[PDB]
């Protein structure tokens, strides 16, 4: 909780869009559209059937950790 | 190897050895108590740790305590 | 009493099973049981499935002690039938192992000594502090 | 004002967000007929939209750059509704519910099954101790100074 | 032999029972004196076979519930008939099929609710339904709201009688035990009267009513103007200028001149252009064809006129030489346990569903279905769910039986007790499978991603990559595909669209079916289902092989069907038990299904449904993506659970907000359900101790002791709501985005 | 070069010679000024290392045989 | 008829009766004052 | 195993009792040619033992993957080819 807060908070700092943590911050669905499933466009588009970039091998460990937290289960 | 303590504040109803799988208690002449007889553990060798002597006393805690220690061919209860 | 011996009984009725010996018997102990029967009745193997007891003397090789407290468990409680069992080494050693002096063990018996009884409540146990670098268990005194 | 927060009233971006609002329901009625039930359920809607507005704005709520109502909760004299009013209503119901259900436990304690009187509620006695519960404050301050609130032997482990 | 028996007033009705909470347990009667008291008067209720050991309590028991469950069907039929005929759009629906959303359910203005209302056409304003009554209406005829109301008086009238039909049976006329045991009447007469009798019953309705109505509605005749039903059968003239056949009567039923009804009792495969849904008198024949083989054989097994097979002596007399005395015994248990005969009924209604589910959306039935994008996933989900549970509940029912009312003098040498005794073998031969095909498939997943990462798709198990082809499904489907021609040539067109051969349907600019191809990524998802049921089979069936001893513990018959360990010795014996057996064949059930069912959607969206414009030219809703982007499950992640979820998180200040809105409780269920799975009773009941302690401090601790919930307890709690947050996450996502993009 | 141009080089963590890799790969990783497939940095050890006065790579070279001296010792 | 008011007085149908009458209490209210933010008085 | 009757136990025979059999076990000492054997014993006996097997193995195979990384050509491997194409630069202009 408390770095996706501090995260998000710089994300928006960084793009000088504030607005978007200060109206999206006050609910959940909020936080699950703008942070998450916004941000993660890149990173699930490291390699696609169009070729590959350098985020290839941060999307394979984001995947690989997926996997390891569910095999933990 | 786990270790079988009997303490004095049996009762003697013989609930714990009847529900042993690996017979690993028995009965001993005893004076302390109105049946006159104490619970023993000598064949501690054999005993898997299942804990139903455990469940099975009544006291307001137990007066059979099954203390877990090095585990053997016979503790780990293997067929193979 | 005098501990019994082993003979060459009939086994019972059974056709079978995969859950029968395996190489520990080979290298290691196995036990036997023993008991006699009025009649062939059909019981419930320890190991999976039905088999048929002989009428007489019945023996019957299984992999656990367990096993055979089971099955002397339900033969005594079903079917009214005293038992014995044994273990058996493979150097050829046989150790009689359940009816120790010939009585149950829940039924007190003369001759007996307690082992692992302690003359205290259970609360009165020491601290594992005081028995700092000390072999004690703090159980066994 | 407090935090540099503008009136609602005063305030841009509430009246931008009342607009919006409005404008998104006519939209939608445009495509009903004009006296059938749609229509009247969205002007409905939409009157109550312009209440709502109107109370907020006329209420005294201060107002953030976003154009949404800040609350203010910190004691000031100027902003007592938003805060402490509701929660002294709260205090005051939440106490009365508990102090009944405390007072029916303790009368049902003393009875030849107490476990069947817990499942099985006693109606009569539970109306009547619900009904004494209109002043709760006193009765709760009474035994917290005669002494019979607390208890002093209650059962504990091994320290 | 076969005759009526009961008995007079056994139990007499009175209230006095019901002030008395746990009467029907000996041990619950007493009271309660711990919380754990209540969950376990709510945990054995419908227990019967616990309570009593007479057989004949058990089944009048099971007889009246039974009752009981069909009159609460009852009511649920005419609550949705009378939401339709009250509160729905289903006339303008029927005016115009093909722009106006289904609706039947509408919302109060409370507290802002009104948003939900959407703005599903036909001047009407609610909630767009799924569940596809609208055209099985239309399919039955019905054009007014007046026969939707009739038919909900109808149904309220037979749960009032499913009711007084519950209590007679129990309270006033008890069958005796002999009565249940009749399984080969029993059989008859269900066999004819119940399936037989019923299709002939709607092979006449449809024949009489729907043929001349839905005949006319694809015309285009108004729904106002078309008459009623009776007066296709006072007035025959009308039904023979639809279908001329009729002029003649029955006369050629008689003198066996079939071949004259050969305009409204058709064989011919395919869909109707105009509606998208199978040809009605293909129904009609069908549904007379099954009525006929039922009755035929419902009239086999011996009675009380001699006639007939004996079921007895038919089991008794398979038998061979590798399996010693064969299927002897198998009729005692039969009609002697009811948990042999629910674990065999629930697998079978199980598979049936499932097959339900494919032959529904391979060959839609109802006009205006298959354009209907939103009814056709949620039907295929729904029943597919369904079939699932039911599998699973087949297993618990039988692992009961194995551990209750298995008795080993009856089971000698046939073929339960051979099974019982080379069970290492099987659960060790499918293990190894299970390893094999979860290697050799996910395997091959994982090596695409490895290959797709490092810059080398060249090396990838894809089509344009090294190709995996299943060839067999292929041949399978351009056979069948070439049937009306050879081996089947009475027929006019294949019984489906999706084999290869054919060609497209299309209503309303809506493809409605199509060619289905199949690839490596078929192939790869096929082998990925065969992995995961193979896995849930081994769980299941492990669970009942050794319900009754192992050599861990050989006395494990002993200790019930549902216990929670045999303690911390031998290692640690945690989930010995059949009940923990099926606890997991849950996830793994869970887990099958919902690889299933996004298969499903995936390839739909890419190579079915969408869109087709003049020139005969198709566009995907996902622009065919399907055979590139699912061989990877970086992939999956983009492609479909990132991108198809774009509908329900943006559902904001919309009509489908409610969707996002459960899309967040259901995440928020799922992962709740984490902290009863992970997490043991001790911890609980040590935390619940110091704060009996501080309500003590207070005078106010309660006189039934608080109680942390039992171990078995805690993994059914955990495992509910963990199935109930999962299912409901792809409930609402797949709600919002097929009714957003549909 | 980083030390020349703070704001405008990424900074190298270490070389990639894994066999595995094919050609685009190689390609893709090849940032910086380097003449082969790197990792980009995220420590922050260049800032640190160039706020205490090192400047060049005598300075980190000798830095690690002091610490290699230490270690031993 | 002494047996009918034991068992409505048991837990799960005064809490459905309870629960019930508290809900209408809230809806009836939140009809007739809605939208509610801060307290006026 | 006795043998004798539905007797299955005999301490006199405790590898039958305890079922230690040879189930498939051929103990036919012709099998193959002399000159083959001789060829064979003469050639392969030297690795067997298994001391010196362990160093053998160790050196040639820290020898052999040496040799074969270090002098591989870049036309089979991707990784010593290295780059042919020009660098791309960063979001911000990041090199
Ligand atoms: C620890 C936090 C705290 C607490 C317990 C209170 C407690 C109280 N405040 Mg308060 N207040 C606080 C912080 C706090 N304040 C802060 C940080 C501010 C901003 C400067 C204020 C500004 C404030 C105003 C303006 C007023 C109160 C008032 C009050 C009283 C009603 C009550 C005693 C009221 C009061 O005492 O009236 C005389 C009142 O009018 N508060
Ligand atoms: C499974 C059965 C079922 C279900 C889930 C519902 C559900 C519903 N009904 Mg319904 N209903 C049913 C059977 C059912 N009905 C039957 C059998 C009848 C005939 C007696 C009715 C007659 C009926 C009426 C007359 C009304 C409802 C209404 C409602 C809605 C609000 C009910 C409420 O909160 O009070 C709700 C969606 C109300 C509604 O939808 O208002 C818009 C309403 O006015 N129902
Ligand atoms: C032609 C005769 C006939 C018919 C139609 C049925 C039909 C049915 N039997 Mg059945 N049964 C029969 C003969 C018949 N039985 C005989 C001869 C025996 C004794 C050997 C039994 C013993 C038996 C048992 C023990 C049970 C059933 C059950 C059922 C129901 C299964 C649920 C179902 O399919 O829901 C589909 C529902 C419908 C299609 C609605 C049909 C409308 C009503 C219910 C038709 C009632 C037919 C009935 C025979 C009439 C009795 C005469 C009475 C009016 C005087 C179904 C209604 C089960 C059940 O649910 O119990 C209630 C059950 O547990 N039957
Ligand atoms: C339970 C089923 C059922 C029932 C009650 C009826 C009932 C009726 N049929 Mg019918 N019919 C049925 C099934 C049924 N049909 C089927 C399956 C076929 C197809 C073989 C027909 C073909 C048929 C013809 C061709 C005619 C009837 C006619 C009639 C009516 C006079 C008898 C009567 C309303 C006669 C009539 O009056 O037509 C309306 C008539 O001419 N029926
Ligand atoms: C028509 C189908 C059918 C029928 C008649 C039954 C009937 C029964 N089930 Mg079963 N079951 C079914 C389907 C069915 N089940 C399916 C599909 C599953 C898979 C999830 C299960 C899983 C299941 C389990 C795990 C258990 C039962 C148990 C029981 C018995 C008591 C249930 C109870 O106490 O309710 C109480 C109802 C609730 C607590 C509501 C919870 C929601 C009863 C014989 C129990 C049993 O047999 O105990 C010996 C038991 O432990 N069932
Ligand atoms: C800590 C949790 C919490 C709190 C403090 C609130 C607080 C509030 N909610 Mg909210 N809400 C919550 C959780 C919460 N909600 C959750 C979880 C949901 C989802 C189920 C909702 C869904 C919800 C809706 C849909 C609505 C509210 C409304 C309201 C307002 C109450 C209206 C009023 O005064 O009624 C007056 C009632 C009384 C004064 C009770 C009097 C009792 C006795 C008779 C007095 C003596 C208030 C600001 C309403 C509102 O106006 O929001 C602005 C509204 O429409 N809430
Ligand atoms: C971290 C250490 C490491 C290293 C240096 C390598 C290196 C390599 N791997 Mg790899 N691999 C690793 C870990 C590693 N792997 C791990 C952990 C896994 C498991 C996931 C794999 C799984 C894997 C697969 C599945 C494959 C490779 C292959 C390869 C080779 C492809 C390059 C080439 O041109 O092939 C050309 C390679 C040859 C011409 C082979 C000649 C090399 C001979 C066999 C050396 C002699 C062996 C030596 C005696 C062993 C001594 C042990 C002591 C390359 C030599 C591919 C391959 O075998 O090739 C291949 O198919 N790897
Ligand atoms: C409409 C569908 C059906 C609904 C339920 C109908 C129940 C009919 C009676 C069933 C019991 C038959 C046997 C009687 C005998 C019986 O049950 O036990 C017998 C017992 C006798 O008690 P007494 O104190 O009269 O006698 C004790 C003896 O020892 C000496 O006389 O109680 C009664 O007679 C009460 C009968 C009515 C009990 C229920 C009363 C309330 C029923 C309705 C509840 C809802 C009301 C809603 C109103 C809007
Ligand atoms: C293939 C095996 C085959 O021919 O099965 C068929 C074979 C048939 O045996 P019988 O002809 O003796 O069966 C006679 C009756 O039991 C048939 O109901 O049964 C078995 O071999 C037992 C199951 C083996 C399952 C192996 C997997
Ligand atoms: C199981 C049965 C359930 C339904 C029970 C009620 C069945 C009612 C339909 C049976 C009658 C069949 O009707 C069919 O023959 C009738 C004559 O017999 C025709 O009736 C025609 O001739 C009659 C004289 O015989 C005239 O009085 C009618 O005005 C004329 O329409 C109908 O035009 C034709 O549709
Ligand atoms: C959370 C948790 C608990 C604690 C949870 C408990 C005690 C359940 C509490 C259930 C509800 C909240 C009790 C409600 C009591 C009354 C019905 C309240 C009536 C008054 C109004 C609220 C209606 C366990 O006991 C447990 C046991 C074994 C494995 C895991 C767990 C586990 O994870
Ligand atoms: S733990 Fe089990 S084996 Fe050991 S003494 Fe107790 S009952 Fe016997
Ligand atoms: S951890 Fe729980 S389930 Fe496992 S042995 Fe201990 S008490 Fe039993």
């Amino acid at each position: 909780w408390v770095t996706f807060y501090w995260h998000w908070k710089h994300i928006t700092l960084w793009q000088g869009n504030v607005a978007q943590f200060n109206e999206s911050s006050t609910y959940l669905m909020g936080w699950l559209r703008d942070y998450l499933w916004l941000n993660s466009s890149q990173l699930i588009n490291g390699y696609n059937p169009f070729g590959m970039n350098s985020l290839s091998v941060w999307a394979w460990m984001f995947l690989f950790g997926h996997l390891v937290w569910a095999t933990g289960f | 190897a786990h270790s079988v303590k009997i303490y004095d504040t049996c009762i003697g109803c013989t609930q714990c050895v009847r529900a042993c799988p690996t017979d690993v208690l028995e009965m001993v002449p005893w004076d302390g108590c109105k049946a006159s007889q104490i619970a023993s553990a000598p064949r501690t060798e054999d005993c898997v740790g299942c804990k139903r002597c455990e469940s099975a006393c009544p006291t307001d805690f137990l007066s059979v305590r099954v203390y877990l220690g090095a585990e053997t061919t016979r503790s780990m209860g293997l067929a193979y | 009493t005098p501990p019994t011996l082993n003979a060459d009984t009939p086994a019972p009725i059974f056709g079978g099973s995969t859950g029968g010996l395996l190489r520990k018997a080979q290298v290691e102990e196995f036990y036997v049981i023993t008991w006699e029967s009025p009649k062939e009745q059909i019981f419930e193997m320890p190991t999976g499935g039905a088999a048929i007891m002989r009428s007489g003397p019945n023996l019957l090789k299984l992999a656990r002690k367990e096993q055979c407290l089971a099955l002397g468990a339900r033969l005594r409680t079903k079917f009214k039938i005293q038992y014995q069992f044994y273990r058996v080494f493979p150097n050829g050693e046989v150790q009689y192992l359940h009816p120790k002096d010939g009585v149950y063990p829940e039924k007190v018996n003369a001759g007996r000594s307690p082992v692992g009884v302690n003359n205290r409540s259970i609360g009165k146990n020491a601290n594992p502090a005081e028995l700092k670098f000390a072999h004690k268990q703090a159980y066994d005194l | 004002d407090v935090a540099g927060l503008t009136p609602c009233k005063e305030s841009k971006g509430f009246a931008k967000r009342e607009k919006q609002e409005i404008k998104k329901l006519e939209s939608r009625l445009k495509l009903y007929a004009p006296d059938s039930a749609p229509a009247l359920a969205l002007n409905a809607t939409i009157e109550k939209t312009k209440r709502r507005f109107a109370f907020y704005g006329n209420e005294g709520l201060l107002c953030g750059t976003d154009g949404l109502p800040h609350l203010i909760v910190d004691g000031d004299q100027a902003h007592l509704g938003e805060f402490v009013y509701p929660g002294l209503v709260f205090l005051y119901i939440a106490g009365w519910i508990g102090w009944v259900g405390r007072a029916y436990l303790i009368d049902v304690r003393t009875s030849k099954k107490p476990t069947e009187k817990e499942i099985i509620i006693d109606v009569p006695l539970a109306l009547r101790i619900m009904s004494k519960g209109l002043t709760w404050p006193v009765a709760a301050i009474g035994e917290l100074r005669s002494g019979k609130l607390v208890e002093k032997s209650a059962n504990i482990t091994v320290s | 032999e076969v005759k009526i028996m009961v008995e007079k007033d056994p139990v007499k009705t009175s209230f006095e029972k019901w002030a008395k909470p746990g009467h029907f347990s000996r041990t619950l009667a007493k009271g309660p004196n711990t919380t754990t008291w209540i969950w376990n008067l709510h945990a054995d209720a419908h227990d019967f076979d616990s309570h009593t050991n007479d057989l004949e309590e058990i089944s009048r028991k099971v007889f009246s519930a039974h009752f009981g469950q069909l009159a609460v069907i009852f009511i649920w039929l005419s609550g949705m008939y009378f939401h339709g005929a009250r509160f729905s759009n289903y006339e303008a629906w029927l005016s115009d099929p093909t722009h106006i959303k289904p609706s039947a359910q509408v919302v109060w203005p409370i507290v802002g609710q009104k948003i939900l209302n959407g703005d599903v056409g036909g001047g009407f304003q609610g909630i767009q339904i799924t569940s596809g009554f609208f055209q099985l209406w239309r399919a039955s005829g019905i054009t007014s709201e007046l026969q939707l109301y009739t038919t909900a008086i109808g149904g309220l009238i037979f749960a009032a009688l499913m009711l007084f039909a519950g209590w007679f049976h129990y309270h006033k006329a008890a069958p005796k035990l002999a009565w249940f045991q009749n399984v080969e009447s029993m059989l008859n007469h269900h066999l004819a009267g119940l399936l037989g009798l019923g299709s002939l019953a709607w092979a006449g309705h449809q024949v009489h009513v729907s043929l001349p109505i839905n005949r006319l509605l694809d015309a285009g005749v108004d729904p106002k103007e078309i008459p009623l039903p009776h007066e296709f059968i006072l007035n025959r003239d009308l039904l023979a200028q639809l279908y001329p056949s009729f002029s003649k009567g029955l006369t050629p039923f008689f003198t066996l001149n079939w071949s004259e009804y050969s305009d409204f009792l058709t064989f011919r495969g395919g869909l109707n252009p105009v509606t998208g849904g199978l040809w009605l008198t293909d129904t009609a024949h069908h549904h007379l064809a099954i009525a006929v083989l039922f009755l035929v054989a419902g009239h086999m097994y011996r009675t009380n006129f001699g006639i007939g097979h004996s079921m007895k002596e038919i089991l008794e007399a398979h038998k061979g030489p590798f399996t010693g005395e064969g299927h002897k015994g198998l009729y005692e248990i039969l009609t002697t346990s009811w948990h042999a005969q629910l674990a065999i009924n629930l697998a079978m209604l199980g598979s049936l569903t499932i097959i339900v589910a494919h032959h529904m959306y391979a060959m839609p039935p109802y006009p205006y279905l298959a354009t209907d994008y939103a009814t056709q996933l949620s039907l295929f989900t729904h029943h597919m769910w369904i079939g699932g549970f039911l599998v699973v509940g087949a297993a618990a029912h039988a692992a009961i039986f194995m551990v209750r009312d298995y008795d080993p003098t009856t089971q000698y040498n046939n073929l339960l007790d051979r099974v019982l005794r080379h069970r290492d073998a099987i659960i060790s031969h499918l293990n190894w499978v299970c390893i094999f095909l979860g290697f050799h498939s996910f395997g091959l997943y994982i090596h695409n991603d490895t290959m797709s990462a490092l810059g080398r798709p060249q090396d990838m198990f894809s089509d344009t990559a090294i190709q995996l082809q299943p060839v067999f499904a292929q041949w399978i489907q351009n056979t069948h595909a070439l049937a009306p021609s050879l081996t089947a040539p009475n027929a006019t067109a294949s019984t489906s669209l999706t084999w290869g051969g054919g060609d497209l349907v299309a209503v309303g600019g809506k493809v409605a079916l199509l060619p289905i191809p199949l690839g490596t990524a078929d192939f790869l998802v096929h082998h990925i289902h065969a992995f995961t049921i193979h896995v849930t089979v081994l769980i299941l069936l492990k669970g009942v092989l050794f319900a009754r001893s192992s050599r861990l513990i050989p006395d494990k018959a002993n200790l019930g069907f549902r216990f929670p360990c045999d303690g911390p010795g031998r290692g640690g014996t945690c989930q010995v038990s059949a009940w923990d057996h099926v606890f997991l064949g849950l996830f793994w059930m869970y887990n099958a299904i919902s690889v299933v069912i996004f298969h499903f959607s995936w390839k739909m969206q890419s190579d079915v449904w969408g869109s087709i414009s003049d020139q005969g030219v198709v566009t995907h809703i996902t622009g065919g993506n399907f055979a590139q982007s699912s061989i990877t499950i970086n992939g999956w992640l983009r492609d479909f659970l990132w991108a198809q979820a774009s509908q329900v998180i943006q559902s904001y200040g919309s009509s489908l907000s409610a969707y996002g809105l459960l899309f967040l409780g259901a995440h928020f269920v799922w992962a709740f359900s984490l902290m009863f799975l992970f997490s043991g009773r001790g911890y609980w009941q040590e935390l619940i101790e110091s704060i009996v302690w501080a309500h003590n401090k207070l005078k106010v601790a309660p006189a039934i002791q608080p109680r942390a919930l039992s171990i078995v307890q805690g993994r059914a709690v955990g495992v509910a709501h963990y199935l109930l947050g999962g299912i409901a996450t792809t409930w609402a996502f797949f709600l919002a985005r097929i009714i957003s993009v549909g | 070069a980083w030390g020349q141009d703070p704001l405008h080089v990424r900074p190298i963590a270490h070389a990639i010679w894994d066999p595995h890799f094919g050609q685009p790969a190689v390609e893709a990783f090849t940032r910086g000024g380097a003449s082969g497939p790197v990792n980009i940095a995220y420590s922050g050890v260049y800032q640190w290392w160039y706020t205490i006065g090192l400047r060049t790579n005598q300075d980190l070279y000798g830095g690690s045989i002091f610490l290699l001296f230490v270690s031993a010792l | 008829m002494q047996d009918v008011k034991t068992y409505l007085s048991t837990a799960p149908v005064l809490a459905t009766l309870w629960f019930g009458f508290l809900a209408g209490l809230l809806i009836e209210i939140n009809r007739f004052f809605p939208d509610a933010l801060v307290l006026p008085l | 195993k006795y043998g004798e009757k539905s007797v299955y136990f005999d301490l006199g025979e405790i590898d039958n009792t305890t079922g230690n059999w040879d189930l498939y076990g051929n103990d036919d000492p012709n099998r193959y040619n002399g000159f083959q054997n001789k060829f064979f014993e003469t050639f392969a006996g030297a690795f067997t033992k298994r001391g010196l097997l362990l160093k053998f193995l160790v050196l040639g195979g820290a020898t052999t993957i040496g040799y074969l990384g270090s002098t591989s050509s870049p036309d089979l491997l991707a990784i010593k080819n290295g780059p042919k194409q020009v660098p791309v630069m960063g979001p911000r202009g990041r090199k």
